[PDB]
RNA sequence: ACGGCUUUUCCGGAGUGUAAAAAGCUCCGGGAAUAAGGGCUGGGCAAGGCCGGUGGCAGCCGCCGCGGUAAUACCGGCGGCCC
RNA sequence: GCCCGCCGCCUGGGGAGUACGGCCGCAAGGCUGAAACUUAAAGGAAUUGGCGGGGGAGCACUACAAGGGGUGGAGCGUGCGGU
RNA sequence: UGGAGGUGAUUUAAAUGCCA
């Protein structure tokens, strides 16, 4: 985990910012991700996150998920420019998600690759099915579900080992969170790849939008972020 | 008739008001036309 | 719409009536059943069958393509009916002649009917004289009675 | 010589009595037999064919009666010329 | 390519098995000797931008789809992938 | 929209609201309603553009108005059609 | 800011289009 230290003297010093943010990351009082989110800031220059998440940047916590091409006619004849559809996210316990366009294929994939690189969000995690009574993250705690254009869908905890299950494109941008073992209910039509990543990465957000009591953390072992490096 | 609203729309075909009629012209046909 | 129709506790026999009336409205429910692949099937629903031949034609393939297929013409043993057979492998044409025990098989496509260009055909050829054709397709066979 | 294409093998001529219509062609030739030819999409695309535009068609052993398969109608430059050599005689279209 | 070694299998042979037999099964005697098809090879779906024939012709196609003289999508051959 | 009741219909598209049979009507007709087979999709909501014998804004002697001079009609030079 | 409804008007003779 070298390279991906020495990335944060590389970065540090060779950039200032254009937002406020920016400082406050740069001038050493933030220096530590998991206070950065829940207060409601705006993240608007993408290297705040590197200068903390410098594994981001790793060629494995991204993957690309599909190009795909678009027209549209003017009166001289066809302009066609493409899509594709990147997702990023330390193999750790944060995510994020972007679109992007663009007139080649490269200019779209980084400019996406970009992009995917602001929302990112956070997580917990579990094992609560009935049957992993262990406590280690190793599943979603409980069965939530989260809906997106239309398609609906809700995750259910699952023992330590059975594989992931669930659609072609979702078993990526759940193995970048981590998230191992998992069981799928359907709706909808998952022929779209966007709506699909877009529904799921929503239920993975929900993931804290539920109130679980002091005691109840002792009972699936929720975390939040990194656990145990 | 017991109609069946998808077919006014005249879409690929002709209107329904002139097919009803000509179809009478043929119940009205086998009912008579030495159907006793 | 409301809640659902019988969604009360005793009226099971009601919710059973229901759901044994709506299942009809179905189509392969009926069409098994009243038993109606049978008794409109030129072979009485089995998976091949042995025929003599009477013609050879020719036909033409869907609107945006281009071509003749081959095709010949068996009666049947069985029951007596005439049915449509078409032949692969390269001018395999060169065989059938008139008057050949041949065999008949589906062609397998959706729903059983037909596939592909040749819209109207719904049999093809396996065996002549007891010979399986795909050899008389790149020979490496020879052929009996004539 | 001279490429008026002259009656390969067993082509035949034939000058139409009336197209029965889409690509039905029902065809004269000087056998006595009237026969029902049909049209490729080749020439169904680049070329129009009309009565008394003779074409050389082709049998199929079915029949005897009604066959023919066009490949090339013919020119007027020398849809009389033909004659003079004495390859085609005019009383099949004449009365 | 050469050098060593093996004997499940294969040929001979005995014991033992069996109602009588046949198999098997312990021993010897021989010897790399006696032992490979099938389907695929345009996207679905692992796999050839490889060579040689064919001219909207022959043909392929579970669906969408190729064939107009320059075919990774037919016919071959040469390579190649799944059991 | 979220919760507790009962009820009637729909399950690719056509062939079809046809067929055969019963029930009321004086008639015209009305209520009940299948199947053989044929096809790969018919249908919805929105997005750019082309067009409109739809509406506004703005042009041009290869548009008109207002003026000047002509070709079409004759012989000939010269370019195409065709024979 | 955008419509959401109503009363009137709303114009001679103008048919059709292979081939990839
Ligand atoms: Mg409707
Ligand atoms: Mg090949
Ligand atoms: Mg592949
Ligand atoms: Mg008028
Ligand atoms: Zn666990």
């Amino acid at each position: 985990s070298q390279e991906w230290k020495e990335y944060a003297k590389r970065v540090l010093d060779e950039w200032q910012p254009k937002t406020k943010l920016g400082m406050l990351v740069k001038e050493g009082q933030i220096t530590d991700i998991h206070e950065i989110f829940r207060k409601g800031y705006q993240i608007k220059e993408p290297e705040i996150i590197d200068v903390l998440l410098p594994e981001v940047n790793a060629r494995e916590n991204q993957e690309i998920l599909d190009i795909a091409l678009t027209v549209r006619m003017t009166d001289s004849g066809r302009r066609v420019r493409f899509r594709v559809l990147a997702a990023v996210g330390n193999r750790d316990g944060y995510v994020g998600l972007g679109i992007g366009h663009g007139r080649e294929v490269g200019i779209a994939i980084r400019k996406a690759i970009n992009y995917a690189k602001l929302n990112i969000i956070e997580i917990k995690r579990g094992c609560g099915s009935w049957e992993c009574r262990c406590r280690r993250p190793h599943s979603v705690p409980f069965t939530v579900e989260g809906k997106e254009g239309s398609v609906r869908v809700k995750l259910i905890p699952g023992p330590r080992g059975l594989g992931l299950v669930i659609g072609d494109v979702g078993k990526k941008i759940l193995r970048l969170a981590g998230i191992q073992d998992v069981w799928s209910q359907t709706l909808g039509e998952t022929r779209t790849t966007v709506n699909f990543a877009k529904a799921v990465f929503n239920a993975l957000y929900n993931t804290n939008k539920v109130v679980v009591t002091p005691e109840m953390i002792e009972r699936y072992g929720i975390v939040v972020g990194r656990a145990m490096p | 008739m017991k109609r069946r609203p998808r077919k006014w729309k005249k879409k690929g075909r002709m209107r329904w008001k002139w097919i009803k009629k000509r179809i009478r012209r043929l119940k009205r046909q086998r009912k008579k036309e030495r159907g006793l | 719409p409301g809640k659902k129709a019988p969604n009360g506790e005793f009226a099971g026999r009601k919710l059973k009536l229901k759901r044994k009336k709506f299942r009809w409205s179905d189509i392969r429910y009926k069409r098994r059943v009243l038993r109606l692949k049978e008794k409109s099937d030129p072979l009485e629903g089995a998976p091949q069958a042995r025929g003599i031949v009477l013609e050879k034609i020719a036909v033409e393939a869907k609107q945006p393509n281009s071509g003749m297929r081959k095709a010949v013409r068996v009666q049947l043993i069985k029951n007596g009916k005439v049915v449509t057979a078409f032949c692969p492998g390269d001018g395999a044409i060169k065989f059938i002649d008139e008057h050949d025990e041949v065999i008949i098989e589906g062609i397998g496509g959706p729903k059983g009917g037909s596939m592909g260009d040749i819209p109207g055909i719904r049999y093809k050829v396996v065996k002549v004289n007891r010979v399986s054709l795909k050899e008389l397709v790149k020979g490496r066979k020879e052929k009996p009675r004539r | 010589v001279i490429r008026v294409p002259l009656p390969e093998g067993n082509q035949l001529f034939g000058v139409v009595e009336q197209a029965l219509g889409a690509g039905w062609m029902d065809v004269r030739c000087e056998d006595g037999k009237i026969r029902r030819c049909r049209i490729p999409g080749k020439l169904r695309r680049r070329v129009w064919i009309r009565v008394g535009d003779l074409v050389i068609v082709q049998p199929w052993p079915v029949q005897s009666d009604k066959r023919g398969d066009i490949v090339y109608r013919y020119t007027q430059t020398q849809v009389d010329w033909l004659l003079r050599k004495g390859k085609i005689t005019q009383e099949f279209l004449t009365g």
